[PDB]
């Protein structure tokens, strides 16, 4: 009907997104495909005299191009395109409220998931992004030629602040650049916020002080209301810590775009950890594809994202992991990049793999990712049976052996195990930690 | 079990946790910039490590900059002429610490930093 | 294992989670439940020492009942208890993080949906609720 | 009548209170009983047609027990419960004048006490609690394993500021956790608080620079209105002193309630006094027991509170120091406890012992009272021959000989004198202030 | 009388105004922690004291953690393991105070601390 308009020429200002449209049985892909258009933007049910009021060609959203799905029957890419109007300036918010506010409920569908936006220059230029990002952030802390590693404090509840606190200096002094309080830990009765926040300053400062390298803790800032979230910044403003942390989609976008705007005005770097994305992004025909959640979050604004443990599909992180970092990310649809997306300067966005990984994962770690990354450890730094410092020293060193051995053109995924091997020889720490976890 | 020790090991950032860098194993971190297209150059210091003494706001530490030796040497093609420099340096200071930086100018910005000599001592 | 306990007599301060449970062919049913409640709560991939500074038992989530799902082959309800100690008073922005944060993305799980919770007097007066609500309002 | 229902079964979410009731002549218990419930929640003289617009029965207290006292003809135990709705959330002012804003002036009696209230989690959950409790206490300290030790400054009034911090310098510094202002001191003409705090912060830290352990002063914030009071903890906070004191029942709940709140927001200790508890507490037939002051005060909100000199009744004093101190507390009537009372994880409140108390006291104040109390002397540091430090240097031996006895196995009650004159051997301290003080 | 000393007897908290405790009487509370199923450690360190360089604020201070030797000692039923640590860390470390501290897994928290050695010549 009127909304698939297959000779449309997108403009270089219109909002495009990719849907990947399941329609019920009977329904062509050109009607679904211009239900989405039309129930993501203009369509209502019956005429109305106000719209002779205004032009609505002007605001209609358009299916302008169909595609089928490989391997499937019943599944279509339809590409639709959004003029720029349609949006407030500088909100997430009323982006996903436009695009993704009503068509998954449409019963024409049986589902429908968004796989990827194009965000013109136009629309993010009104957006401040990172508070840092990737480039500034390596200025700040010191830190060159090598991912940066990280642990997350076990168990996430548990201890009292002090005891936590405890355990981040053991990490941090033995020579991971951060620790980080478990998405769940904001602030408890057995942990309230501001004594977590005093114990881990004084952690931070003590193995700071005494390995002469820059430490942080990613403090928690995530909170009930807007109120709460910045007082818990305000806090750590007047530690003089470097980094802050927030759960972007449970807090949600207009509050981490307040803490983004925030952190801009104070120096404090932005750890964004992505809790509750699996139930929007995990299945393959509904929800949205971790990629959009990706580009948002670079748009409200954060330093760091959690990105996976490559540890799902290769080709796939690899795609959302270049959305993330770069300025210019060709289509290429071999790796989920359905647009061709300019980000016209705003910085990077570093990522950070988490979950299940220890020393012999770090060559492929460093391979998958390269140097402007997060390795984010986990039970393997506080799993290590010597302890933390220890833990975190071995996990420092196989870094350093793997980033040595590639720098001098060695090939990280067929030798990796041979330069872990080598490392054994003169670290004690490594080899401990490569007999408990065995690969 | 090793207790990680508290003292002696104070750090200075990629590659500092492994052995110290024989000269053969410096070359070849220095092609490696080279090969990269990156400009080398050489810093040094008295002090080695980070500190907070003019002001203590987030993001702000005293400590980062070292001092530059010299220029970054544009267009060398060579890794022995860098070792050379780390040398001289050693000779007019030798109880600075030495690193070696590189430059991205298509990032346009610093994307390397390594030591390449301690005083012993220290 | 551990996290599945079916003689578990709820408290009153519990916080109880409905899941629809799809396992990967060859997952057990209580296998599923007990890892929705372990991974929901306190499984870690392997034993850190803090572990002997705290009581986990205090913490944990408990797979305290499962049940076939007729209308289906492969889907159980497995029902979560949480205790009160682990959410954030007035947060609802914490008890999702706590409950739906991370077991989504479970790779023994084909597919999980939360069906309902059951939000205990002592966890909802923590909350202003409505500005108004109904009758006000009329 | 209506309002003694013997059969009702009390709601989880009920606030219960006992009261101890002395009827007039020809009152029988259940109409007194009665009386009571209703006089303290619905009743009143004549009907009224408003009654009619809701469900009065929601609303009503109800006796639902009733039993006899020991040793009395004519006293009974009424239970009393009340809804979890008559109540304002957060608010200890509201509760009591809910439970004791009318009944105590009922005619038909004689005379009523307070003896205790079930605070159900539903309700405790809606206040903070302590600024920071036992735990947290021990760990921003670093003090474990032992009781703290205490001096009030004598004269409390008399004395210069200069001169008043000299003593709190030389207390500190022999030994002293803390050194306290004492009740009345608040801001007078000889003395006015912001010089004290001044000079009390300098003795703070040159006692802590010479001995290397952490110190404070409970500094009064007690003052005629809000707006004074909370000037003078910001003043605290600006000095950054660990720890500030409020008179609770003399400024009140709504200013306590406060000053908590002020605490917890800026990482301050609250010491709490008790003056004025005995016009309430005294009398077994009249009032109110210090059980519900203690309760309503780890409610409103602190970290310490005075809690007797043990040197009352050793069974009723470690019946509310339970219900200071621990999470749950199982009803125990030879101790007072005549509810099951379940704090649902708010920390704990440290017992503060003062009034008369030296050396020869040591050994029974550590074996009733245990680690987590504060011993607060006054008298026992100030009146040692060798003046102040040493004064302070033999209380502080004279614990620690006490606890290492106790630890080796050795028994307080039976031991204690034998324990202190092994310690007077090796500390010359210790010997002066036995020779005093006699027994 | 007698005036307290002024300098040369700082101290590390509870136990620490008794007379230095032998090898005997340090068993003894050591064997304490174990009857009451708490979990030994030591700590040790360089720095003696508490101190506030970083930040003054209320209940901030520097030099409260010392640093942990080796692990917890869970399931420890014999005291003279604790002691024999003791003695290796003064091995490896002849210049650092060395303090005994227990966990308790019950109540979740660190519940004792108390010294073990102090380098003599401080
Ligand atoms: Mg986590
Ligand atoms: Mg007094």
């Amino acid at each position: 009907l009127t909304y698939y308009t297959p000779e449309y020429e997108t403009k270089d200002t219109d909002i495009l997104a990719a849907f990947r449209v399941s329609p019920q049985p009977g329904v062509p892909p050109e009607e679904a495909g211009a239900a989405v258009a039309a129930e993501s933007s203009t369509g209502t049910w019956t005429t109305v005299w106000t719209d002779g009021l205004t032009s609505l060609d002007r605001y209609k959203g358009r299916c302008y191009h169909i595609e089928p799905v490989a391997g499937e029957d019943s599944q279509w890419i339809c590409y639709v395109a959004y003029p720029l109007d349609l949006f407030e300036e500088g909100s997430v918010t009323n982006m996903f409220t436009s695009i993704v506010g009503n068509v998954f409920g449409f019963k024409a569908l049986r589902a429908l998931r968004l796989e990827d936006l194009r965000i013109p220059p136009t629309y993010s230029k009104t957006f401040q992004g990172p508070p840092h990002g990737i480039q500034v952030e390596r200025d700040k802390l010191n830190k060159y030629g090598r991912p940066l590693l990280g642990c997350t404090i076990k168990p996430k509840l548990g201890l009292s602040a002090k005891n936590y606190g405890r355990a981040c200096y053991e990490c941090l002094r033995g020579g991971l650049d951060f620790t980080k309080d478990d998405e769940n830990v904001n602030s408890q009765p057995f942990m309230r916020w501001r004594d977590r926040f005093v114990f881990c300053a004084e952690a931070i400062y003590k193995s700071q002080a005494e390995t002469g390298e820059i430490k942080g803790h990613y403090l928690n800032a995530t909170a009930g209301t807007c109120e709460e979230m910045i007082k818990r910044a305000v806090f750590a403003r007047e530690l003089g810590v470097p980094i802050v942390m927030h759960d972007y989609l449970t807090g949600g976008f207009t509050a981490n775009t307040t803490l983004a705007h925030y952190c801009r005005d104070n120096g404090l770097l932005l750890h964004i950890h992505r809790a509750m994305h699996a139930v929007i992004d995990r299945q393959k025909n509904h929800g949205m594809h971790f990629r959009v959640l990706a580009k948002a979050l670079r748009m409200s604004g954060g330093d760091h994202i959690h990105s996976g443990t490559v540890v799902g599909e290769r080709e796939m992180t690899l795609g959302f992991v270049d959305l993330l970092r770069d300025d210019f990310i060709e289509k290429d649809r071999a790796r989920g990049i359905f647009f061709t997306q300019d980000w016209v300067s705003m910085p990077g966005v570093i990522p950070v793999a988490s979950g299940g990984i220890h020393v012999w994962h770090m060559p492929a770690l460093t391979e998958i990712f390269g140097d402007d990354s997060v390795l984010q450890f986990g039970g393997g730094t506080l799993g290590h049976p010597w302890g933390n410092a220890p833990g975190a020293a071995a996990n420092r060193v196989a870094l350093e052996a793997c980033v040595q051995a590639r720098n001098e053109g060695r090939d990280l995924a067929r030798e990796g195990n041979e330069i872990i091997r080598a490392a054994c020889k003169w670290s004690p720490e490594l080899a401990a930690a490569c007999e408990v976890w065995k690969a | 079990m090793q207790v990680w020790p508290i003292e002696g090991i104070k750090k200075f950032e990629t590659l500092s946790y492994l052995p110290p860098l024989s000269t053969e194993a410096l070359l070849k971190q220095v092609d490696y910039l080279i090969r990269s297209k990156w400009v080398p150059c050489l810093e040094f210091s008295k002090v080695g490590f980070i500190f907070r003494e003019h002001n203590a706001s987030p993001g702000y530490y005293d400590g980062r900059y070292w001092t530059m030796w010299k220029l970054p040497m544009f267009g060398c093609t060579d890794a022995t002429q860098v070792i050379n420099e780390v040398e001289e340096v050693k000779k007019e200071y030798p109880d600075a610490y030495v690193r070696i930086i590189g430059f991205d100018n298509m990032r346009q910005v610093q994307c390397v930093s390594f030591i390449a000599f301690k005083p012993p001592g220290c």
